[PDB]
RNA sequence: GGAGCUGUAAGUAAGCUAUGAUCCAGAGAUUUCCGAAUGGGGGAACCCAAUAUCUUUUAUAGGAUAUUACUUUUCAGUGAAUACAUAGCUGAUUAGAGGUAGACGCAGAGAACUGAAACAUCUUAGUACCUGCAGGAAGAGAAAGAAAAUUCGAUUCCCUGAGUAGCGGCGAGCGAAACGGGAAGAGCCCAAACCAACAAGCUUGUUGGGGUUGUAGGACUCCGAUAUGGUAGUCUGUUAGUAUAGUUGAAGGAUUUGGAAAAUUCCGCUAAAGAGGGUGAAAGCCCCGUAGACGAAAUGCUGACAACACCUAGGAGGAUCCUGAGUACGGCGGAACACGAGAAAUUCCGUCGGAAUCCGCGGGGACCAUCCCGCAAGGCUAAAUACUCCCUAGUGACCGAUAGUGAACCAGUACCGUGAGGGAAAGGUGAAAAGCACCCCGGAAGGGGAGUGAAAUAGAUCCUGAAACCGUGUGCCUACAACAAGUCAAAGCUCGUUAAUGAGUGAUGGCGUGCCUUUUGUAGAAUGAACCGGCGAGUUACGAUUGCAUGCGAGGUUAAGUC
RNA sequence: GGUAGCGGAGAAAUUCCAAACGAACUUGGAGAUAGCUGGUUCUCUCCGAAAUAGCUUUAGGGCUAGCCUCGGAAUUGAGAA
RNA sequence: GGUGUAGUGGUAGGAGAGCGUUCUAAGGGCGUUGAAGGUCGAUCGUGAGGACGGCUGGAGCGCUUAGAAGUGAGAAUGCCGGUAUGAGUAGCGAAAGACAGGUGAGAAUCCUGUCCACCGUAUGACUAAGGUUUCCUGGGGAAGGCUCGUCCGCCCAGGGUU
RNA sequence: UGAAAUUUUAGUACCUGUGAAGAUGCAGGUUACCCGCGACAGGACGGAAAGACCCCAUGGAGCUUUACUGUAGUUUGAUAU
């Protein structure tokens, strides 16, 4: 309250809306997966059992920030293109649940 | 109560310690007892009780019954009490020996 | 149960008691009058009656007992306008009233102060209040559902979702649900189609049978079981336990102090008992008890077990029939849903209009199509949940007499008020009354001795006994002095300490306008305080954020609930 | 005996309605609200202001900045004279 | 721990260190050879405050560490209680009493008596309401009575309403 | 016999001046033995009372109206009975 002066919230405009059908995915940034033994199969079940991902919000999305150093048969809901490149270049294999 | 009228009795505490005596009366609702020769207090008395001088009486005040230890009527050594069903009937019994009362 | 018992409450009398008292527990009897009050009335605790029997009196008068309210339900008899009859009246029956528990929950009706820094929508709030219905819980409740998974399977409550999604003068504020996790777990009936029976007047009211649903169901047409399990029932009983009395329940004696030992010292003992309290002071071993072990004639309660009782069937067809009508729905007006008409689904009330029924109907947040899910308009249903007037057993880093209940004391009292209603103050002798025989002064009260008592400066105003306040005496000073009253220096006088650059007083001199609040600024002629004593004001719950500390670490952590 | 407070009565004055009636008294909501006055209890040490701007149905209130304090941090040491 | 330098007025206010109270858990110790509390002391600490003694008192209380708070009062025209101030002051509530005797510890105040004064369409006699025991007798003077009091509508024990 | 209002403590002079601007209390000077009694009432900005005049409050209450928004009633119509 600014003393009757027009408050900051009131002098500004509302913006946007919310999409009820929004898909918010749980993020795995490619530096985690250096954990797992090469050749194995990464899944949301594996990630949850390890404790990496506790909230599979809408599905796992994989993103490429860190450097990958393994072969991995990774699978998820969606991959980013840089992650596809990095995995397939290391020698893994992308799938989609 | 473990004390009862008609019982020779030893005292445990008080200025009259180690004296003996019998029970003249017992007040269970006070848990007290009266003993001849013990706690003889000096009461300044008025003549309204058929005492035509008023005078000063000497009378036995009560005693608390936890300051009291009964006697074996066959040993003299004072004891504590247990209760036993003899002949179907419940009686007092000595400790330190099986003597009744 | 086993000896003192006649309450508080002394004391006197009279008495009772092993012929088993008082006391305790269960059941039964008596249970005045008022009060729903109910034979009629009435200013509650009073009055007056009627009828039947009995009683008193020579006989009236008088007295005792029983019945006699209204309304509802059924039944019977009489019986008007009005003929049949109905209403009405009367008599038998049947079940209601009224207050509790200043608490909980359903429904009806329904505020404002307040907040929005005004205020009208809105909020407070469907709160308070009032009223009705109640029950030990209620209410809700077995999907015309939640979802989007082709999936969960009756309600309720806790966590979570989440202060999210939304609502909102898009302001203040309001605010879900579902998913998920748990506690608890149960599902059942009826109308209808049709069948059998009765009756009036081929249908149509009553009884019974039948049958309750959505991977549609049932009736109806054919095939066999007579089954098989369950029960949310019964003063059917037995059986066991438990509540309401209770019983038993171990172990210490001496020295010092002292009025008293439980304290001290000495050697011991005991522990399924060292919980607590009392006892002349602080007790494991004195007492009540505790741990532990036994116990209920009688009335309840709880749970099992048998009897009784009630539910409990299977497979094909859908020719045909049925599957909750002034209902769903719609319009208008209003409410509740988190949702303020807004795009407003859903639910409910009033009013008016007004469908189909298995190729059917409703929902999936305007609405249409597709798909999916379910099948209303009839009813019931325990458990988990909320609360405590009360009873028992208890507990407290709760109070300890200006506290804690308003009330530790004969408190909802005294008192105030017409009344509704408000509403106090007031605890403690002593271990034990042993409470002051007797004497003196005095009218007595009250003192003084004596005496009890450990103590009387513990003696009813009673333990301790502060301060204000009122006094008595005494060391120093004080009647030519003005002084927020003190401070500093200091003569003289008088005492002698937590013995150390001592105490008290103070002639005289110097300096010096109280404390608080609020103020630019107060000695203030601005405010407050008569004084003393007590009481009396930044706390807690849930959340947010910052710092400090600890644990762990790109993994840190559980909530509810169970033990 | 009757009229009872969103009221009654009033030969009418804002008058009376149980010793103050422009809306009685009592109980509850209710510890109403109070940007308003009064009060808010022990000690020491370190540091130590403002009474200004702007906006305010705002002007004796409030919000931000300014002025103070505390902790951390870094930066070609900027600060003051 | 020490040496040096520099500084240490302070309201609102911020920060940090503490004293004290009640209770709790633990440890340890002190109390009828006298605890707490009260009171007086010329004592110690920088402050909040802390001891030790003397008298009182008569049964519970300290010390160390840590913790929890109904945790500290001088003011609120604050609340409750007590006692002051004014002050031995205003007031003692319309009016006539005086005397002798008596009772009695005690008399202006009570009783008896004589004069005197007041009321008299009442200051008289009935009585409804209302009060509800105040009526009568016998004792009393703790309190109440605006003084006193031997007295009373006060207190106490009895009775009384046909 | 026995109150009350009031009351920070008080050993409570005067003039002039000062000063929150009008001093018993500060200053300078002057006067004044200590304690009371009866009277008066100039002061203690005396007491009683949180000024009723005034201003303020985004206070209240009552009242008025061609202020706003509503409403009980009154009236008209439609519809149902
Ligand atoms: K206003
Ligand atoms: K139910
Ligand atoms: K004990
Ligand atoms: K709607
Ligand atoms: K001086
Ligand atoms: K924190
Ligand atoms: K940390
Ligand atoms: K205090
Ligand atoms: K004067
Ligand atoms: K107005
Ligand atoms: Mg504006
Ligand atoms: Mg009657
Ligand atoms: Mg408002
Ligand atoms: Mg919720
Ligand atoms: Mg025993
Ligand atoms: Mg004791
Ligand atoms: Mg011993
Ligand atoms: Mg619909
Ligand atoms: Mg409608
Ligand atoms: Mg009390
Ligand atoms: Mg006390
Ligand atoms: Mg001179
Ligand atoms: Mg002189
Ligand atoms: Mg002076
Ligand atoms: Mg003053
Ligand atoms: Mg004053
Ligand atoms: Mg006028
Ligand atoms: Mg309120
Ligand atoms: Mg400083
Ligand atoms: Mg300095
Ligand atoms: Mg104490
Ligand atoms: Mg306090
Ligand atoms: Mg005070
Ligand atoms: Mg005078
Ligand atoms: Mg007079
Ligand atoms: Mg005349
Ligand atoms: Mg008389
Ligand atoms: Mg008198
Ligand atoms: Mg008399
Ligand atoms: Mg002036
Ligand atoms: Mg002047
Ligand atoms: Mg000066
Ligand atoms: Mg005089
Ligand atoms: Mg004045
Ligand atoms: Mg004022």
């Amino acid at each position: 309250f600014e003393g009757g002066q027009t408050p900051l919230f009131r002098r500004l405009p509302k913006r946007g809306f919310t999409n009820i059908n929004r898909k918010d995915y749980a993020v795995v940034n490619l530096d985690t997966l250096n954990r797992f033994e090469d050749g194995t199969e990464v899944t949301p079940v594996v990630l949850k059992e390890a404790g990496i991902v506790k909230n599979e919000k809408a599905g796992i999305k994989v993103l490429a920030d860190g450097e990958l150093t393994k072969k991995l048969t990774v699978k998820a809901a969606k991959f980013s293109k840089s992650a596809q490149e990095a995995i397939e270049a290391a020698g893994g294999s992308i799938e989609v649940i | 109560m473990f004390v009862k009228k008609g019982d020779k009795v030893k005292v445990i505490t008080g200025k009259d310690k180690n004296k003996e005596g019998v029970v003249l009366a017992a007040f269970p609702k006070q848990d007290k007892v009266i003993v001849e020769g013990v706690n003889v207090v000096k009461k300044h008395q008025k003549p309204n009780q058929a005492a035509p001088q008023g005078g000063i009486l000497e009378v036995e005040a009560p005693i608390h019954v936890s300051n009291v230890m009964v006697i074996d009527p066959s040993n003299g050594e004072a004891t504590k009490v247990a209760f036993k069903e003899v002949d179907g009937k419940k009686v007092r019994v000595s400790k330190k020996t099986g003597e009744v009362l």
